[PDB]
């Protein structure tokens, strides 16, 4: 049930951020994708608005 | 074809044997094996699809 995606480095601790939702999703595998060992990467993602 | 990134269902590959054999036949079929498989040069309708 864990929905805190914030690995103390997001911005969302701010007070222009305004509303949204920490949501994560998968990555791949590989010299390419950022890695060296064939395993499912955690990559979150926020998205919010702003005026 | 390694796992940690390939993904597949089901049923992929048989196995068939009589006596202890445990030949393998092969189901993938090819990229030129489905219907409606078109080339470079294309003109299906009033649109001519180039390259
Ligand atoms: C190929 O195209 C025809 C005409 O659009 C269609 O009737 C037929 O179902 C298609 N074949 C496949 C395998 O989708």
């Amino acid at each position: 049930s864990t929905s805190n995606s914030f690995s103390d480095d997001w911005a969302g601790k701010m007070d222009r951020a305004g509303l949204g939702f920490s949501g994560c999703s998968d990555g791949c595998g590989g010299a390419a994708c950022g890695c060296f060992n064939a395993a499912p990467s955690c990559i979150f993602w926020r998205k919010w608005v702003e005026n | 074809i390694k796992k940690d990134g390939c993904i597949w269902n089901a049923d992929l590959v048989g196995i068939e044997l009589r006596v202890d054999d445990a030949v393998c036949y092969s189901k993938i079929t090819s990229v030129e094996a489905v219907a409606n498989y078109s080339a470079i040069p294309t003109t299906i309708g009033g649109l001519r699809f180039e390259r």
